[PDB]
């Protein structure tokens, strides 16, 4: 399984990559940060993690919501654009590509902002390869595919953003932000596919096939919860693609997605994951915060593994995400309502 | 000359297999920010126990070494019973740090997760150990029939 | 023989290819070369009636400089993911990472251990250490420290790359100088201690190869 | 005589230990906590550590039993029909420590959460553990008739 | 005497134990992930485990039957011919098993959602036994013939 | 020589390999097109009926070729019959692979609509052709080794 | 003399079959997923699984010639044309096959949704055939010179 | 002497009839899509095609030149140049057709939107057969020099 | 004598031509590619496979001045400095061919965004493309030391 | 005799180790000039310092194949091969290390006009494993004897 | 007589080595070298630290190679093997982790002056690997000249 197999890379990128993970804040910190409310206390007990540096690099009197993003926002770079510089190989290449992945939907969000009067400054923390000043300028800024064609081919090495980009130039996944997203994020899983099919048979792993083919039904069902009572189309791509062709459908995610009362399915296929047939979007999030919080604390304790690095990246984000949830709450003078379910899983 | 072969290489399985079970059993107590209460208070046991597989190798290589002699019945050819009595006991002990390796992994990262399943971790890890003892054996067995 | 230069063709051959697989794509290993390789032995050591085996004749002393050869070559790699902890961690911390390098010096101890044995193991010949097949009988003795020479090359390449894996996670290992990092440097002296125990088992039990005549 | 044979006898452990170390490599992987402990799993899970272990068990007793017929000189009648016991214990040992590890694997993994599976978990490797037992019986057998050569 | 026939009798039961393994952890693996959502069809999809698992027994049988038959005396006329007739049983029992597990994994994640094709699955495990019935007769036919050499 | 034991039993080894491949690929087909409805679950076994045929002619061949055989081995009795059944054997075997694929490709499209039953069927009944030809070709090249000294 | 000439005629029918199932398989992979949304181009798909089908019968019958031209009695150079005419047709047949199943594939799909590309998909089906029949002449061309040697 | 220059004149026509395969299927893959887009650029497509399958008698060629020289007699040195004659007009023929069929599928795609793309494409097929015929007059002058007795 | 030293007389060709033809392959991709966008820069970019496929001439004069040189029986003299100088053309061609290749998918590709690096594009594959003279006046060496016996 | 694979191995590793090196130097010019169009000819100095190392390989090629005569012993043929591999390989290890030793010193120079100093350097020092080899093949050559 | 590859190993595994910790040490330093312009004259330290082990496997080519074609027999080709293998091997590691280690030590060094002194340390420090197997290699080609 692991640990048969020699990489020079992998150990340097994995200890680097543990490193920043035994450093960041805990559920106990969260909990403890999440009862408390105070803007004062907020930076003292926040000054003792890893985010303390850079909170405590520009701060002021009051607590304000910009600090909050440029904390996360300043330690996504160090976190992220600092090892793929150190690394090179395969792992590097996959590096590169996991941030491509988040990319191609990260640049369309971008891109889709870019008719709303929207530029690179005007866009919230997301996980990318590199910053906001070398390639989110020109890409954000840029319109025509032309330019993000020669933008993202500038880059090394290929990305996957040149199919999406070739695609929506002829105007062939739609015409609003939801269909796009949708599309990003089937052409998301099929390249973090074809790159988990790719460099699969390094190591031996399993609880990344299960986190990603969890990842992908609770995606299209995250997709088609979001979408109910939307009147979205069934002959529409916003059924992403999974491993199960038994269990989940591609009809009755189409069918559950229109707002219908078609919440049977997901009842269906639960008993095996913390989802479950409801009404509530609370529920169901805080239930998908759990579903996806499983078997990604075991990424952070085992070494010498290839998922430990996909889901070390997804848990800098979802605890980025629940660190500026906690501190945009605290931020306001009040209380979490949802946050404070999944502050913790 | 050829009966050298498999004394010399008896501890090579062996010694790889401790060199990857201790790696992999110390390359998995980084986290996860406890090192008073549990890294390392019942952890040790796979680090130090996937250094005795390198042992029976060695005793195995010393004691097949210095029972052969090339004034001895050495005209068969019958030393091809030393390289399957030295890769008996190195591909035991090779499985046996390559296992436990594994589940001193598992035990280290299964130990910090739940307070309750730490005796699971012990006592399924102790279970481990007793693999590579089949190749010292019958590598001791056949070194004790022959000559 | 034939097997004179197939056998440093085929021990550069491998090193080529083993070099090779970490670096650029130019060449690869054939994995094919395994199957082919044990299908024609036991197809000719199948069929016909006859005993398949091969001889050693008069060499018998390539593993005095793969000894070292493998000892430097082990200890050599193991440097550059315990150096490239400290450059990861960067400006994390003050703390131990810059001072934990105890650990590199018995890393540099493992280039020497079994040099020290491969420089020990010859003495007044460079052609060859005890009794060859090439003038005499008993090339049992010279013949053995190849095996040993290159088992103890093999433990110490190990032993190398143990303590640069246990160094490159015991460099401060948790986020910062506040927890010791000894617990990692325990699991990295319990990883280089095999260097010495399979150096002095492997010293011992390959006898004396030296004082040819 | 040839005197080919002897690594007959230590070629069984090989793959059935290698068999049991990764059906006792793969039963302690997985999820087997939640959120602070599990429905007494822990006490379950243990037996596919000795249900994997049973045929290394058996490897030795096998290997032992070819070592004390294989001798120091022996004719070469013997020495081909000696060989060739181990493989068999070897592959079948090999092949059920793998589906007990698969199969040790998913029934940990989906007996975490749910404790009834256990039943099923464990009858699943009860029932692959013959593999190592039923190429023993054949290495026995051929082990059995290897001995008083001419 | 030369020989080289003691290989074709371990050779035989190790296709069929690895095969009948991998078909009872693909079965155990799609039994375990069924049994967590619904705990009835939990003892109805355990019997293609213990049916899967009888494979081995005619290489088992054929194993015994063939090192029964063994001479004093090595020969061209007996050599050979057990390491085609187990080897033919051998990869009978590994197709079978490959086919069986492949048969019982997608039986069992597709009687997850809705059981309605558990008799089908078994009949497609008992219709592919067949096949492994079929090499089993050719290799006791051969291994009938495998005594009686000079 | 006498090694053509190994041959006689490659031709039932590789129509079983290629029959247990064809109804693998035949049942992963019906499993998820069973998980669709239920009322076409006995149209889709008919792939792996027609798949597991030709473990048949291996059989039979290995049969003939077995039943051929001299007491004395030598080169002239161990090299025709490796071919021979290796002939049947691989086109049993690309028949069955062939065949898996088609049972697949037709028991996935059967799933929606059921009036392609025919042609699947048809397609897929079309494949045995080269296992009748090499098993056809075993038997002539099975005809020539008999008087093996 | 070895008599091992047997290789080269079931050479020919193997790699005939296996490029002839290879084809037959990825036509009729996209003549199942073009006939599953319409069944009337069925019958115009149908041509590239007998075109694929049809080039087994140059590997049969250069098999069947090479097995009629072996005779009782055969020489150790008399296993070299039909290895090689043997080689070239199961290469030319499973080129022809390996571009049969590509062109019958895109053929299939790009014919389900316009009913146009008919007339260059039915061409280059029906001029990707030449292969089998140049390997198939080339066969015969060899197989010319092994009826006297012998 | 063994009498093995078959091999020569099989691997002409197995890499010419790859090649063509592989450029046929590649020029068939990319003419079905460009073939919905425009109409009239149906028989337009069908020149790469048949431009990819012309480099197929340079093997057959070669191979039906060389298997004449064979006959029931031969010797030591003859039966090395068709050897490399043949897997140099094969490997040229094999590298031409791979070149030939992405050539073709790209000047195919870069020819359904305009038409003025498509002189490059078959500039390119045009300029792509000169190693093919480099290898072929290669081949035919070693094949020339094989037969000077019998 | 032995007649093996037409692989090296067939090795400088095969390698010049499998170089020139993927050469010409990744030049006629990136060229087919771009040639859609703009249709002044055609002209342009065609430079690249006809500048690659003119380094075939240099293997094809080394091999039929080495063919010409070789009847039917020969020494082993020639058999070891022409397979040496057509395994230093050979590789020297395929070098030459895949920097030309890559060059010329480089500069095929770099021109449709900036009409500016024609300049440096053909004077990169005007110096990339000399490499073969070494390797053919190498094998003209050779050649003329490969005629002394025979 | 079989000391010709030697002569050609010398030429063949120097022609791969400089196609390698025009490879990366190609791949990076089109990049570097993609950016800004004011150099042209101030990225062909890694192309053209890589294919010095071609002449050290055909130099060495001709050398070695001049001394090829009608007669000649089989003891210069292992050490004319090792020397003319020491040289091929030395040669492919300065052209690899030029190929990106040429596209960091193009990349770096086009953004920072101070970097092609750095570049050139480094591409200028990086055939010292190519001329060692060669010195050593010109030895190992020189010490040739034992003919017939 | 095969010993004649030997002495082209060490150069050919020490020029691989250090050919691609060149190339690394390169692209470090030209990518270190476009965030600032002060850091050029401390990112080329593994550059130079890692091209210094060419000169090693150089002259134990040299001296392997001066032992070759004038006195040679069935037993003395064996040392000049497991010398330049020796060298070789430890020269093919040092410049494999010393790139590394430039390439880290360069972007530790990049954003503040406190790594470069561990970075220069490290590799410093290096050279003792290609040190103790230069010395096996030179005490194996003096302790030559034993059998005729």
């Amino acid at each position: 399984m692991e640990g048969v197999y020699f990489n020079i890379d992998n150990g340097f990128i994995e200890g680097v990559v543990r490193g920043y993970r035994n450093g960041l804040l805990s559920n106990n910190q969260y909990i403890n940060l999440t009862q408390c409310d105070t803007l004062e206390d907020l930076k003292l007990q926040l000054s003792s993690t890893d985010y303390g540096n850079f909170l405590s690099s520009v701060s002021s009197e009051s607590l304000t919501t910009s600090l909050i993003q440029e904390y996360a926002s300043s330690k996504l770079y160090h976190e992220f654009n600092y090892i793929r510089d150190q690394s090179s190989g395969s792992t590097r290449k996959f590096m590169d590509y996991i941030t491509y992945g988040y990319m191609i939907d990260n640049v369309a969000l971008m891109i889709t902002g870019t008719i709303h009067d929207r530029d690179k400054g005007e866009i919230l923390q997301r996980c990318h390869p590199l910053g906001w000043f070398d390639t989110l300028p020109t890409l954000s800024v840029a319109t025509d595919l032309e330019s993000l064609y020669e933008t993202v081919l500038v880059d090394t090495p290929l990305a996957p953003y040149f199919k999406n980009c070739f695609d929506t130039a002829e105007e062939l996944d739609d015409m609003n932000i939801e269909i796009i997203r949708n599309k990003l994020y089937k052409a998301y899983l099929e390249d973090f596919y074809n790159f988990v099919t790719e460099e699969i048979p390094e190591p031996a792993k399993e609880c990344m096939q299960t986190l990603l083919g969890f990842e992908a039904d609770r995606r299209s069902i995250n997709i088609a919860l979001n979408s109910l009572q939307s009147s979205d189309i069934d002959p529409d791509l916003k059924s992403d693609l999974l491993p199960n062709i038994g269990k989940l459908y591609p009809l009755a995610t189409f069918h559950l997605a229109q707002a219908q009362d078609f919440e049977g399915v997901r009842a269906a296929l639960a008993n095996v994951y913390e989802y479950r047939g409801f009404l509530e979007t609370g529920n169901l999030e805080d239930h998908f915060y759990q579903l996806e919080m499983e078997l990604c604390r075991d990424a952070f304790t085992q070494q010498f593994a290839i998922s430990t690095v996909w889901a070390w990246m997804k848990s800098k984000e979802q605890e980025v995400r629940n660190i500026t949830w906690i501190a945009e709450c605290i931020a306001q003078n009040q209380r979490e309502r949802i946050n404070n379910y999944i502050s913790v899983y | 000359f050829f009966g050298f072969a498999g004394c010399a290489a008896a501890m090579v399985l062996s010694c790889l297999g401790a060199a990857i079970g201790t790696a992999k059993s110390g390359i998995g107590i980084a986290g996860i920010g406890t090192f008073k209460p549990e890294l390392i208070m019942k952890s040790l046991i796979p680090v130090v126990m996937s250094g005795i597989l390198a042992i029976y190798g060695l005793v195995v290589a010393v004691l097949i070494a210095g029972n052969l002699s090339p004034t001895e019945d050495y005209t068969l050819f019958n030393g091809f019973m030393h390289l399957s009595c030295g890769l008996c006991v190195g591909f035991a002990c090779l499985s046996s740090g390559y296992a436990i390796g594994m589940v001193g992994d598992v035990g280290v990262r299964k130990y910090m997760h739940q307070p309750r399943l730490f005796v699971g971790i012990v006592l399924i890890l102790i279970f481990s150990e007793v693999l590579g003892l089949y190749g010292m054996i019958v590598a001791l067995i056949l070194n004790t029939r022959g000559s | 023989m034939n097997k004179e230069s197939k056998d440093d063709d085929m021990s550069l051959g491998k090193f080529s290819f083993s070099h090779f697989l970490y670096y650029l794509v130019l060449i690869v290993v054939i994995v094919y070369g395994l199957y082919k390789l044990f299908t024609g032995h036991g197809s000719d050591i199948n069929f016909g009636k006859f005993l398949l085996r091969t001889s050693p004749y008069m060499w018998a002393n390539l593993g005095i400089a793969l000894c070292v050869g493998l000892s430097v070559v082990g200890a050599a790699w193991g440097i550059f993911i315990t150096g490239s902890s400290m450059i990861g961690a960067g400006v994390r911390a003050p703390r131990i990472t810059t001072k934990n390098l105890i650990s590199i010096i018995f890393c540099e101890v493992v280039a020497i251990y079994g040099l020290i044995i491969a420089i020990v193991f010859s003495s007044k010949l460079t052609v060859a250490t005890a009794e060859n097949m090439y003038s005499k009988s008993n090339l049992y003795t010279g013949y053995s420290l190849f095996w040993a020479g290159i088992t103890v090359g093999a433990s110490n390449l190990i032993c190398g790359i143990a303590v640069g894996i246990t160094g490159a996670t015991a460099a401060i290992s948790d986020a910062a100088d506040s927890a010791l990092f000894v617990k990692i440097l325990v699991i990295e002296i319990f990883g280089s201690i095999l260097g010495l125990l399979g150096l002095i088992v492997g010293l011992l039990m390959a006898g004396k190869a030296s004082e040819f005549q | 005589a040839p005197f080919f044979g002897a690594i007959g006898c230590a070629s069984a452990i090989i793959f059935t230990s290698l068999g049991a170390a990764y059906g006792t490599a793969k039963s302690g992987v997985g999820i087997c906590a939640t959120c602070v402990l599990r429905p007494d799993l822990l006490f379950k899970n243990i037996v596919p550590v000795i249900m994997a272990g049973i045929i290394a068990i058996y490897g030795l007793v096998v290997s032992v039993l070819v070592c004390y017929s294989l001798g120091q000189k022996q004719a070469l009648y013997t020495g081909f029909i000696q060989l060739g016991a181990g493989l068999s214990v070897g592959l079948s040992g090999l092949a059920a420590g793998f589906a007990i590890g698969i199969v040790g694997d998913a029934g940990v993994r989906g007996s975490s959460q749910q404790p009834r599976l256990f039943v099923g978990m464990i009858l699943i490797l009860i029932f692959a553990e013959v593999l190592g037992l039923y190429g023993l019986i054949v290495a026995l057998l051929l082990n059995s008739r290897a001995t008083q050569d001419v």
